[PDB]
Order: C-alpha cells, then sequence, then structure tokens
C-alpha cells in the first residue's frame, strides 16, 4: 500500500471507531437516566389499562 | 283516578330535567400525570451496526 492509502485509511478507521465510543457512553447515560426517572421509552414497567374500567352507573350510587 | 303500572314500566330507565348543574368532578380527582413523550420520527439504521465490541455489522 502506499502510505497516503494507509494513512487516509487509519483515518476513516478512527473516525468509525470514535463515533461508535462516543455512541457507547451516551448508551450508558441514557440507560442511567431512563432507568433513574423513568420517563423515556425504556424502563416502561407495565401499570393497569384503565380500558378496564367499567364507567356504568352501578347498583349503589356513592362509587 | 291512578292507574296502577303494567309489568315492565317501573324498571324503565326515565329522564329528568333538572336545573342544578352537571358535576364537573364527582370524583374530587386532581390533574393526571403527563404521559412520556410518544415515538415519531423515521427509523433510520443503527449508526455502525450493533457497536458490540467489535462487530461492524
Ligand atoms: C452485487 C450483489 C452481489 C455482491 C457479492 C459480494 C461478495 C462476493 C464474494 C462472495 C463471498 C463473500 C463472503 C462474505 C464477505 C467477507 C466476510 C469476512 O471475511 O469478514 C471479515 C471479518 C472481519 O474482517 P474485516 O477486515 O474487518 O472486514 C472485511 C470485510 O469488510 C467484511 O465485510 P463486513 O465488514 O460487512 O463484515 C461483517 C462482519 C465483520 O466481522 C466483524 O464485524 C467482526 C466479528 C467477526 C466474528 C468473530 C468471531 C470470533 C469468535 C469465533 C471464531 C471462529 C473460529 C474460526 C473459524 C474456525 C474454522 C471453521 O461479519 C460478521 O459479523 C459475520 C461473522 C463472521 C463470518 C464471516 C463470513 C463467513 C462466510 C463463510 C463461512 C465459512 C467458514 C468461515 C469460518 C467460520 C467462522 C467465521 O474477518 C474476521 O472476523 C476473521 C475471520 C474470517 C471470516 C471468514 C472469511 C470468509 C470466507 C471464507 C472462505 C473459506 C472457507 C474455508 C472452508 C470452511 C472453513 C473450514
Amino acid at each position: 500500500d502506499a502510505p497516503e492509502k494507509n494513512y487516509e485509511r487509519t483515518m476513516a478507521i478512527l473516525q468509525i471507531e470514535s463515533e461508535k465510543a462516543e455512541l457507547r457512553l451516551k448508551e450508558l447515560e441514557v440507560r442511567r437516566l431512563m432507568r433513574a426517572k423513568g420517563d423515556g421509552p425504556w424502563f416502561q414497567y407495565p401499570t393497569i389499562d384503565k380500558a378496564l374500567i367499567d364507567h356504568s352507573p352501578k347498583a349503589t350510587p356513592d362509587n | 283516578g291512578w292507574v296502577r303500572p303494567d309489568l315492565g314500566e317501573l324498571s324503565k330507565v326515565t329522564k329528568v330535567k333538572t336545573d342544578r348543574p352537571l358535576p364537573e368532578n364527582p370524583y374530587h380527582s386532581r390533574a393526571r400525570p403527563e404521559p412520556n413523550p410518544e415515538v415519531e420520527g423515521d427509523l433510520k439504521p443503527a449508526r455502525h451496526g450493533s457497536r458490540l465490541f467489535f462487530w461492524t455489522m
């Protein structure tokens, strides 16, 4: 290989691997924040569906 | 002059004209929590793949 080719190929490798490393660090920080706060699309543990509630008039009024 | 109701009449659901207002919050409920943001946007591929340690795809 030419030194130019190896040099610029090394630069492409370094850019790809540095971008992957920054995305892994951001992924760790995102997972930490979403587990702590629960406001993201991850760590959404189920609650009861409110569509199961009967909203009809019952046999007694006070409900 | 009173007529006794037939079989089935006293079990009817009738309509009532009232002057009192409809209760806007009869359960005395407070404000519901704001929902989480939904997903939106076009789904692009993962940047440089899985990024699992050395896999490039
Ligand atoms: C226009 C339409 C048509 C277009 C057609 C174009 C194609 C034309 C040619 C057709 C053939 C194409 C073949 C696929 C492309 C080349 C893939 C490749 O070599 O990846 C390099 C891959 C990464 O190298 P690279 O330089 O970064 O990328 C070059 C390319 O860009 C690689 O491209 P990439 O970056 O996209 O690669 C993606 C990713 C790149 O890889 C990664 O991201 C890294 C992780 C790789 C896995 C590491 C696993 C480590 C632990 C297990 C070790 C296994 C034990 C060793 C084997 C024991 C003996 C069987 O690969 C994977 O994730 C796949 C996993 C590895 C399988 C590779 C394909 C094998 C197909 C044939 C299998 C035959 C048996 C092979 C041996 C079994 C083990 C593989 O090399 C290695 O990891 C080293 C191992 C070599 C892989 C096998 C070589 C394939 C050809 C073997 C033929 C001879 C077989 C002899 C008989 C059977 C064995 C006894």
